[PDB]
């Protein structure tokens, strides 16, 4: 086996040959390189193949359109949960919507994705980020609740409580409330 | 193709077109109008009262109609990446608007719920949002 | 309290509808069962 | 009346400042994992040997 | 037979040992069970169309028959099970209070909605002929039509409940046909 | 007031935005001869010769 | 039947007091699940651009049902907690409202 | 992992203050999101009846604990509202939620 020779032959030809006069790019695809070379078997002496390569990149609009727009608006909407004022009673609701909006994703992007286990894609990692911080901002305005509805009938006010979020927090924060 | 030479097979073609353009119909009906008249909707959010505890549920869940119409489209179109589809376009923009709206209600909530115990009215903001936008606006009184 | 007592009934007559609806629906699925006999006449069961 | 309000409105500006603690936490948290990410996604190319 | 007519060749049954083979033969040993179906009935017969003559390719014919039971597995547990649990839940509204805070509406509304996409669901499952309805189809129908009935309650009673003088007058025969003997013949 | 400032805002480029985009594609047409370079309409009414 | 059910609903919306707060989360809870139905209602009918089927036609009816209810629903809201130190109820606004159609209507109390 | 956060979440209900009427808001969104993920189990997983796998057991334990956390939360919602006129608070209820669980827990506040 050995290499083909070009139109006018004296030189051999060491990649795939394309014709402009008929060839359809694929949209999808942009082929990078394209080599040829021969092969070899140390352990088997009577093998001999021809192998051609295309390493090609992929193009990620439609993916980053159907995907990543929307859950950098999910995060959007889990930060602002915490600019909620807790009189307003609309905080469970915006964190807990904003998990189903990810599952809703999730379900979306499950028939695109590889059903391979020797890695994860970086695809899946990015919705599992987000999906926990969603989680952790549901978890934290449980909590932010759960202080604000306290009272003196239930609760006496620890010492350590006190000074942290009395004292030392918000002169960072710049939130001193009016004397 | 005069690069070729008439001693080869690629230098003759017969070549049939047939330009075809899509009769509009099924989505008109079922996806644009419901889109459209659904996402109107985030902006009817704005005349609520503060004092009814739905202005956020409201365009929350028009948000989630939206995402709903998203996962229908993305499951017509080839995946390849020459350009946005027109109705991928709107659906940005429409789905960015919502967004923005659900912010500015937050922000609005978030100032609504303001007491003395915890800000203080500005003499600034009262001269902003408390004589000369109100007329501006043409508001009630 | 014109409500409270409206709810305790319809209560209880919610409870029964939907606890009958659903067993009888699964009891009739659970019952049918395949015949005895290959061809419903026949006194034969044809197996080896 | 008014003592019991005094010691719930602290309770309520100490859910405050822990709400604009978590805010700016989160804030920070999404945008550095965000970036993070979306860099080590643009820096993944085909090298200029093909080694082939 | 695709080309032999009756008085050309006579299909039969086999025999073994003098006794006809009436039915499909399976390896008792080797045989390895589908998964969702089980073989409960295979018998076999000679039948003969008398609609036709002996000079016809289609006047007799050997059927093999197959009756087959179904593992209703996958479907009680990722279906029924789900289903039945989900709208059980319709009952818990009459228990919630008739004030804002409640949320009878949120929760009927909710598991009407949860019915939905089990419609879906359900949707990518049943056949699709029209002779009949399937039995699952018929429960979703049941109980989406209770879950509806239930919301209209949970509204009828939020109405009665935050009525107001300014709205509505409370009558003496109301107050006697709810607040006199009701309650006692009832809890 | 913040609120009815962000309805005389929004509502407007919601409105405006959504025109826009399906009024675009609704003119999308196509280009009514075959060829750019070419005067011919390769129609079977009209032979060339 | 899913639609009919629908439309039913559409209709309940309004003998639920503003007083509670939750005829936005009903109305808005209905055309959550009419959009999910929608699901449905692709995955069965033929995705074909001959002519609008009846089916269809009925199914768009009751799209915009839905949404009608859900404007005048804010409509209603936004009348109910109206401001005095605002608005000032007009002479019309007052006389159909209050001294007409209470009247009028027979089927009440 | 999904079900592992849903789990997590399902259990986070009863921090939530009955004050806020949000406990129904929390528990059916959650059980809400799970129906939801139960579409994307049923497209993943194999659809076979020969056996219940580990990951459906897992599925269907998850959705009975949701389903639990309602009920409990409808009855902790209806403990809350008890009108004083009416129940008179037993002597049992009262030793037992009033004199010895207060005390017996350390880590409270
Ligand atoms: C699963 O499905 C299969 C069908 O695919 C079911 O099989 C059927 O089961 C029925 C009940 O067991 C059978 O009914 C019995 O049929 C036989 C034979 O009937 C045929 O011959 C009759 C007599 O022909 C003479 O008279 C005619 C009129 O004078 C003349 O024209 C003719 O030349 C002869 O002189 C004929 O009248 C009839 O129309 C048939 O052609 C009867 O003897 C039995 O009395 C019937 N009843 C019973 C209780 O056996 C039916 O034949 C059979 N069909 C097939 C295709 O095998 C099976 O039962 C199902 N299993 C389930 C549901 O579990
Ligand atoms: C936005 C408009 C800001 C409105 C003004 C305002 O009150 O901002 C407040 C904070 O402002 C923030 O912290 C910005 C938060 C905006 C919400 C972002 C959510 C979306 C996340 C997208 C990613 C200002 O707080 P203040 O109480 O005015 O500050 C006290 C100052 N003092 C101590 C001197 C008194
Ligand atoms: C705060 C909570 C942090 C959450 C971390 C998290 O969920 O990471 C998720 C991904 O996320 C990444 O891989 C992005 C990297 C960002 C680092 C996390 C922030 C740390 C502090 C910043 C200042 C975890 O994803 P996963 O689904 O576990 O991915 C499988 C990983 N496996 C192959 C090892 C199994
Ligand atoms: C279910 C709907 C809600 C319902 O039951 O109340 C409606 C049923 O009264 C109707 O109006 C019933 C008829 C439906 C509308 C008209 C249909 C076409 C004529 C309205 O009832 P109402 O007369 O406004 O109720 C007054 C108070 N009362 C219930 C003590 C009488
Ligand atoms: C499970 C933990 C249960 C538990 O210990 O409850 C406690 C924490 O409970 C919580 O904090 C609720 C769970 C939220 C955890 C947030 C961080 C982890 C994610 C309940 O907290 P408490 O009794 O209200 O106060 C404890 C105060 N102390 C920590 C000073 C003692
Ligand atoms: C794309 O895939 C092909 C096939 O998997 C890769 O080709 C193989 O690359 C390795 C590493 O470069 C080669 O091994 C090396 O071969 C040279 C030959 O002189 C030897 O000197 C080195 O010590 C080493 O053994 C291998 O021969 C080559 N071919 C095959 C058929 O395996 C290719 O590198 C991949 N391209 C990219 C961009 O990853
Ligand atoms: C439908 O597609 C066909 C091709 O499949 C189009 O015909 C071809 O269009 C190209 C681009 O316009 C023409 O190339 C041009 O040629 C001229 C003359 O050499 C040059 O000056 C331009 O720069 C350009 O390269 C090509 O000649 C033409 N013909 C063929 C046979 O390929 C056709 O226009 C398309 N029709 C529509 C309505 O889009
Ligand atoms: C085809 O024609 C070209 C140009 O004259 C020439 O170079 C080539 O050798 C020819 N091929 C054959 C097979 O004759």
């Amino acid at each position: 086996l050995q290499h083909a020779l070009d139109a006018k032959g004296e030189r051999e030809v060491k990649e795939i040959v394309i014709n402009k006069d008929a060839f359809t790019e694929n949209g999808q695809w942009s082929i990078e390189h394209k080599p040829s070379r021969k092969n070899w078997r140390s352990d088997d002496p009577s093998y001999e193949d021809v192998t051609f390569y295309l390493i090609i990149q992929r193009k990620p609009l439609f993916y980053i359109v159907y995907t990543i727009i929307p859950c950098i608006l999910i995060s959007i909407l889990a930060i602002l949960v915490f600019y909620l004022p807790p009189d307003a009673g609309e905080k469970m609701s915006l964190s807990i919507s904003a998990l189903l909006a990810v599952t809703v994703f999730l379900l979306l992007l499950a028939d695109k994705v590889p059903e391979t286990s020797l890695s994860v894609p970086i695809i899946i990692r990015y919705l599992m980020f987000i999906m926990i911080l969603v989680a952790f901002s549901v978890i934290l305005s449980v909590v932010v609740l759960n202080l604000h509805h306290r009272s003196p009938n239930t609760h006496t006010m620890p010492n350590w409580i006190r000074q942290i979020f009395i004292e030392t927090l918000p002169p960072f924060l710049w939130i001193q409330r009016p004397v | 193709y005069p690069d070729k030479f008439p001693n080869g097979t690629n230098y003759q073609d017969v070549t049939f077109y047939l330009i075809i353009r899509r009769k509009p119909l099924f989505y008109v009906i079922n996806f644009i109008t419901p889109c459209v008249l659904i996402s109107f909707l985030a902006s009817l959010a704005f005349y609520l009262p503060a004092e009814s505890g739905e202005k956020m549920s409201t365009a929350i869940s028009v948000l989630l109609a939206q995402a709903v119409f998203l996962l229908l489209t993305s499951q017509r179109l080839p995946e390849t990446a020459l350009a946005v589809p027109l109705i991928g376009k709107y659906l940005m923009f429409i789905m960015s608007l919502v967004t923005g709206v659900i912010v500015n209600c937050g922000i609005v909530l978030n100032f609504h719920f303001r007491t003395p115990s915890t800000h203080v009215l500005s003499t600034r903001v009262k001269q902003i949002f408390l004589e000369k936008l109100p007329r501006i606006l043409h508001m009630s009184r | 309290l014109i409500g409270k007592v409206i709810d305790k009934a319809c209560f209880w007559i919610a409870l029964l509808l939907f606890s009958i609806g659903t067993l009888a629906i699964f009891l009739t699925g659970h019952f049918n069962q395949v015949p005895e006999f290959p061809f419903p006449g026949d006194p034969r069961k044809y197996v080896p | 009346a008014s003592e019991f309000d005094d010691l719930k409105k602290d309770w309520q500006y100490v859910a405050m400042v822990a709400d604009r603690l978590f805010l700016y936490v989160f804030f920070v948290i999404c945008s550095i994992g965000t970036f993070s990410i979306f860099l080590d996604a643009s820096h993944n190319v085909p090298p200029d040997n093909p080694f082939a | 037979s695709q080309t032999y007519n009756a008085h050309e060749v006579n299909l039969q049954l086999s025999a073994e040992e003098g006794e006809a083979v009436e039915w499909i033969h399976i390896d008792p040993e080797d045989f390895t069970e589908n998964g969702e179906w089980t073989i409960r009935h295979r018998p076999a017969k000679k039948n003969y169309n008398w609609q036709l003559t002996k000079d016809d390719t289609d006047f007799q014919e050997i059927i093999f028959f197959l009756i087959i039971q179904r593992k209703p597995l996958f479907y009680i547990i990722n279906i029924i099970a789900p289903c039945v649990l989900i709208s059980s839940l319709v009952v818990l509204v009459y228990f919630l209070p008739a004030q804002a805070g409640g949320q009878k509406c949120t929760l009927s509304i909710s598991v009407l909605l949860a019915q939905t996409i089990f419609l879906f669901l359900i949707a990518q499952k049943v056949p699709e002929t029209s002779l009949n309805v399937p039995l699952i189809g018929k429960y979703l129908i049941f109980v989406m039509f209770v879950s509806m009935l239930i919301v209209m309650n949970c509204v009828i009673v939020l109405n009665v409940s935050l009525r107001t003088p300014n709205t509505h007058s409370l009558s003496e025969k109301i107050k006697h046909l709810f607040l006199g003997f009701l309650p006692k013949y009832l809890g | 007031t913040i609120d009815r400032l962000s309805m005389f805002i929004i509502t407007p480029v919601m409105v405006l935005g959504t025109i826009f985009i399906f009024v675009m594609g609704n003119f999308n047409h196509p280009p009514a001869k075959p060829f750019e370079g070419d005067p011919f309409d390769y129609s079977s009414d009209h032979p060339r010769c | 039947i899913p639609c009919l059910l629908f439309s039913f609903l559409t209709g309940l919306v309004f003998y639920l007091p503003t007083d509670s707060g939750e005829k936005m989360t009903l109305s808005i809870s209905v055309l959550l699940s009419l959009t999910v139905f929608l699901l449905v209602i692709v995955e069965l009918i033929p995705s074909t651009s001959s002519a609008v089927p009846l089916i269809g036609k009925y199914m768009l009816f009751t799209m915009i049902f839905v949404i009608s209810s859900i404007i005048i629903t804010v409509v209603v809201i936004n009348t109910h907690h109206r401001s005095p130190s605002t608005h000032t109820m007009p002479q019309w606004v007052r006389k159909i409202f209050i001294d007409t159609i209470p009247n009028v209507m027979f089927f009440s109390t």
